């Protein structure tokens, strides 16, 4: 029975393990059902194994379709939707050559199924996470999601203010920094239709409130997108753009515009007598000296602050039940469990965001190899000529 | 683990710190660690790394932590990071061989170097003046073949320091994988301008010795294809020319070897739009100071220049040709090898074969 | 003939006719050549100290004369001064924006070409002031009129026939730039309301348009903002932690060990801190990774393969 070898696939005995890796390997290339897909998926959501994430991160067609299949049935399910959602997360960042087919497999429709008709902010908070990972994976999805996208975004900013009933005020730091990387990523992705969007959804009066209270911050942490002069609403969701650009190069593509760097990384998006007669006007005609001779701002680190215990509702900063023993109330417990698996999603989220960097930077290094060459290259031309004039 | 960091920790005499440890070793490859337990290792032998305790300490906690990479491995994570800091920032600087083998295993050879992808940069630097060993070396290949993207900034600094390291090593084999290092530096990435003469230079000294010589050819094969090769030719040429350098006769044979050969040998690497017109005339200096060697180069490389190119040779380039052979014959009379002798003479046989062919175009007269 | 600093207070404070005498008679000497640069110069120092006619500068003819020398003349001087004065004029007279935005904006789209193709018959210091100058200009409209300056460089920069002045002029400017939040609550005629400009002193339109500013030519605007500024006012510790926390934590699984052989919850408040720490080691890997980044496109900016494949085409004398 496959069962008695997943009892050894997390053996004490490293042989053992690599034993039940390999049969397995050999039993997912020789048989093309999915059935050992989904006995592994019941399996590591059983467990958590850390091997059998690997067996199922590292999987090849067919079974990437039988992998997907089997997460977008247990995303559905909202039994165990955070679980499977976590394992979405770690085959996301992998990578696998099949990237490209989230753009349209069932999964993804389910995921945003989740992230706009649910309440649960641990799952919404993981989810948003999830969707700002795969995003630059499938930037093309711009014509297909673009205004399911906007109105998640604006239906959880709003909810980063207007606080749930039964969602204690940790879980909403988390949301708001999850959201702020959603603004991120789809202000870097679609300059022109996301300000677009955000003009008619918060001129709205009934959404100013919102937007003054969760968004106007975040607006501040953002340069003007050159596509706003240079791009259009048609060409940001045309996939002749996205064609060119790798994962990393759309994380970059965000990071173009983005002053914050616990979020977002900038890199690489735009660039008389002894005194003149004229001299004492930029005293007050640049911008930030006029400011003060005219003759008269934290998003993401309030996440890292909430980690480092520095400012919260009181209990809900540091409340400790030892002063007068016994065991806590398990409603604690869970709160305390619940951020640090959102804390957990988020460091993968940060860890995917190093991974991107560091595939861009050994990219421009085959830029760079080629900018050097040139650049002597043409000197060289230029020594070539006057040798040929010769 | 368990409560065995009772024997590991440093309330327990040193003789049983090192067998435990090394019964530890045993675990740290083939069980599956709980989580957490690595760092709780280190933490009961960090003090281990300190001199007072003798080598035998160092080697059995670097042997805790090469095992501790050749079984957990992919569950580190961090502790990579924590790991490279031990090797890189080591408490003495005595041990070498055994700091690498951690690092091999840590890094599968030097292939695999995340979230050691920055600091990897300096340490390379500091390994290779704290050693060019010969296994750091291979390591060094393999870094700047898979993961030259971080040594960027360094790429200048390797290669200076290679040049005056193939110019001096009596371990052969330790050439034989410099030779590898900057193939990779050539291959996988970009030599500055202000190293290539540097490059120019040991290439042309390195290829020297019997053993060496075709693996010293591919390299510089290698680097006089790309790019870099027109300015390595012009450097090469001025290399023959400039008075400063006119005596160094092993130094002219790599120069007078490698023109000859990428433009007009067997294996011309043809991206080098330098006419030989304008080539001679620093074969013209290449003798002039002559030897017994350096010559023999000039006369064969020059054998396949007309054999091949007799045609392409027109009235200025023999006039110029015909002074490099007056210059070698002039030199015949002192020289004295029945070797030389041959090939002078079969060079003129050459000459005289294409003028009775009238495939020779150049001064009759002269 | 002076700059005689006591008259230029009596200047500043005039009152009527004498007040419309001044206009007037600035007006006429920026009508004429030779007066032009001196009576700019004398326009520029009255109207940085706040005059007590300053409201009536959105309606003299003094303001479009002032913007036809913008528009007309080609002395770099006169021009970096013009614009200087009008920097400093728009805060007091921003009303003037339901009069002259087009005006404005086709003084900043000139002096940006003029940026772009720098005549050198005048000298490089004048030009690096003007592009200064530029900049100012730029940032006063954008801070001043942002969807009404948002659309104009939308739709002048967007025209093939200048996108060259956008990349290598105004686009390095919409670095140092928020995005204005009146591009999601404002409108184009919202930003010529007179009564929005009259709810606003000049100091309040200089902070508004402070609120979406931040921070060769560019050195010398940080330069200058600098010395302006001192005028006017006066990782490895992450890892190390990481590894002492997971030491305890592994010491508290041991603490576990002997149960079956309140602390769960300073427990759980351990293992969240280690995540964190664990996050903000990947932040500070994630900079590196950027700043490595930063360096290496730097380098890679020099770009002259236009001149490469010139050289290529008269490599061509090959034929």
């Amino acid at each position: 029975n496959v069962g008695e070898l997943l009892a050894m696939l997390d053996s004490p005995m490293l042989g053992v393990r690599d034993d039940v890796t390999a049969v397995f390997k050999e039993n997912l290339n020789s048989d093309r059902g999915p059935m050992l897909v989904n006995t592994l998926v019941d399996y590591y959501l059983e467990t958590s194994s850390q091997p059998a994430l690997h067996i199922l991160t590292t999987l090849q067609e067919p079974h990437d379709k039988h992998l997907l299949d089997r997460i977008n049935e247990y995303v559905g399910k909202a039994a165990t939707r955070l679980s499977i959602l976590s394992l979405l997360g770690h085959v996301i960042r992998l990578q696998p050559s099949w990237k490209h087919k989230l753009s349209q497999a069932p999964l993804l429709p389910s995921l945003l199924k989740c992230l706009k008709m649910d309440t649960d902010v641990v799952v919404l908070t993981t989810g948003v996470l999830v969707l700002i990972t795969m995003l630059p994976m499938i930037p093309q999805s711009g014509k297909q999601h673009l205004l399911d996208f906007f109105d998640i975004f604006g239906r959880l900013s709003s909810w980063c203010l207007k606080k749930p009933g039964h969602v204690a005020e940790v879980y909403l730091v988390h949301l708001h920094a999850s959201v702020y990387a959603l603004f991120h990523r789809l202000y870097g992705m679609y300059p022109c239709n996301f300000v677009s969007f955000l003009r008619s959804h918060y001129s709205m009066k009934e959404n100013l409130e919102t937007f003054e209270e969760v968004v106007k911050p975040m607006m501040e942490h953002v340069r003007i997108h050159p596509e706003l002069v240079t791009g259009s609403k048609d060409h940001e969701l045309d996939p002749r753009r996205w064609k060119r650009l790798e994962t990393h190069d759309v994380v970059i593509e965000c990071a173009k515009i983005s002053l914050d760097p616990t979020e977002a990384s900038y890199e690489d998006g735009y660039s008389s007598g002894q005194p003149p007669p004229y001299d004492h006007l930029f005293e007050v005609a640049l911008p930030k000296t006029a400011h003060h001779f005219v003759i008269r701002l934290i998003q993401q680190g309030a996440d890292a602050h909430s980690k480092e215990l520095n400012k919260l509702p009181l209990p809900s900063k540091s409340v400790d039940w030892t002063h007068f023993g016994g065991s806590p109330p398990s409603d604690e417990i869970r709160t305390l469990r619940d951020q640090l698996l959102l804390l957990h999603n988020q460091l993968l989220y940060e860890r995917f965001k190093r991974q991107q960097h560091a595939l861009r930077n050994r990219r421009l290094l085959r830029k760079v190899i080629k900018a050097a060459a040139l650049e002597e290259h043409n000197a060289a031309m230029k020594d070539q000529l006057k040798l040929q004039e010769k | 683990t368990a409560e065995i960091l009772r024997e590991l920790s440093m309330e327990c005499g040193l003789n049983n710190r090192i067998r435990m440890i090394g019964q530890i070793c045993e675990v740290a490859k083939t069980k599956k660690f709980e989580e957490h337990a690595v760092e709780a290792l280190w933490k009961a032998v960090a003090d281990l790394l300190q001199p007072e305790r003798p080598l035998e300490a160092r080697h059995a906690v670097l042997a805790l932590l090469k095992a501790i990479v050749q079984g957990q491995g992919e569950r580190l994570g961090v502790l990579r990071a924590l790991f490279f800091k031990v090797i890189k920032d080591y408490p003495s600087n005595e041990d070498l061989h055994e700091r690498l083998e951690v690092f091999k295993a840590l890094t599968d050879n030097g292939r695999h170097i995340t979230y050691l992808e920055e600091e990897l940069a300096d340490f390379v630097l500091q390994w290779m003046d704290v050693g060019l060993s010969s296994e750091f070396l291979l390591v060094l290949v393999n870094l700047v073949k898979f993961n030259s993207c971080y040594l960027d900034e360094y790429i200048a600094r390797m290669v200076q320091m290679i040049c005056l390291l193939c110019v001096r090593t009596a371990s052969s084999v330790d050439i034989e994988v410099s030779l590898q290092v900057l193939d990779a530096v050539v291959c996988y990435n970009c030599l500055p301008a202000e190293s290539l003469p540097l490059f120019i230079v040991t290439l042309c000294r390195t290829i020297n010795v019997k053993e060496l010589c075709e693996p010293c050819w591919k390299l510089m094969r290698n680097l006089l294809g790309t790019h870099l090769g027109h300015s390595a030719i012009y450097n090469m040429c001025h290399l023959m020319e400039d008075r400063a350098y006119m005596e160094d006769a092993p130094l002219l044979r790599g120069a007078v070897f490698f023109v000859g050969m990428a433009l007009w040998g067997a294996h011309r690497l043809y991206s080098l739009r330098n006419s030989p017109t304008s080539v001679l005339p620093s074969f013209y200096q290449a003798m002039a100071c002559p030897n017994e060697v350096v010559s023999y180069e000039i006369v064969l490389s020059i054998t396949r220049l007309i054999k091949k190119y007799r045609k392409e040779l027109q009235v200025v380039a023999w006039d110029i040709l015909l002074n490099i052979i007056e210059r070698l014959l002039q030199q015949l009379q002192t020289l004295d090898s029945p070797e030389l002798r041959t090939i002078v003479h079969d060079l003129l046989t050459t000459v005289e074969e294409l003028c009775d062919q009238n495939e020779f175009h150049g001064s009759q007269e002269r | 003939e002076t700059s005689s600093q006591p008259a230029l207070h009596i200047l500043t404070t005039l009152q009527e006719p004498h007040d419309k005498h001044l206009l007037d008679r600035i007006n006429e000497y920026v009508g004429k050549a030779a007066t032009r640069l001196s009576i700019l110069s004398l326009l520029g120092h009255v109207i940085r100290l706040q005059p007590s006619w300053k409201h009536k500068l959105s309606q003299a003819p003094l303001l479009p004369s002032l913007l036809k020398c913008l528009k007309m003349d080609t002395d770099v001087v006169v021009l970096t001064t013009g614009v200087l004065v009008l920097i400093t004029m728009l805060p007091m007279i921003p009303q003037s924006g339901k009069q002259h935005l087009l005006d404005f904006f086709d003084i900043f789209g000139r002096l940006s070409s003029w940026c772009l193709k720098k005549p050198g018959h005048v000298a490089e210091v004048y030009l690096v002031h003007l592009h200064a100058s530029v900049y100012a200009l730029f940032h006063r409209l954008y801070g001043m009129y942002p969807c009404n300056f948002v659309s104009f460089l939308r739709s002048h920069y967007s025209m093939k026939e200048n996108l060259e002045t956008f990349e290598e002029v105004v686009k390095p400017m919409m670095e140092h730039v928020r995005i204005h939040p009146e591009l999601v609550t404002g409108s184009k005629d919202h930003e010529l309301d007179p009564r929005r400009w009259k709810r606003l002193e000049t100091h309040d339109v200089v902070i508004e348009c402070a609120k979406i500013s931040l921070d060769t030519a560019h050195h010398f605007v940080i330069r200058k903002t600098e010395e302006l500024l001192k005028k006017a006012k006066g990782p490895m510790e992450v890892l190390d932690r990481l590894i002492q926390q997971g030491a305890d934590a592994h010491s508290k699984e041991l603490n576990k060990l002997p149960l079956p052989s309140i602390r769960t919850l300073r427990d759980q408040l351990l293992l969240l801190h280690n995540q964190l720490l664990y996050e903000r080691f990947k932040r500070q890997q994630h900079a590196l990774r950027n700043r490595r980044l930063l360096r290496k496109v730097i380098k890679a900016a020099a770009l002259e393969e236009h001149n490469a494949a010139m050289k290529d085409q008269l490599k061509l004398q090959e034929k």
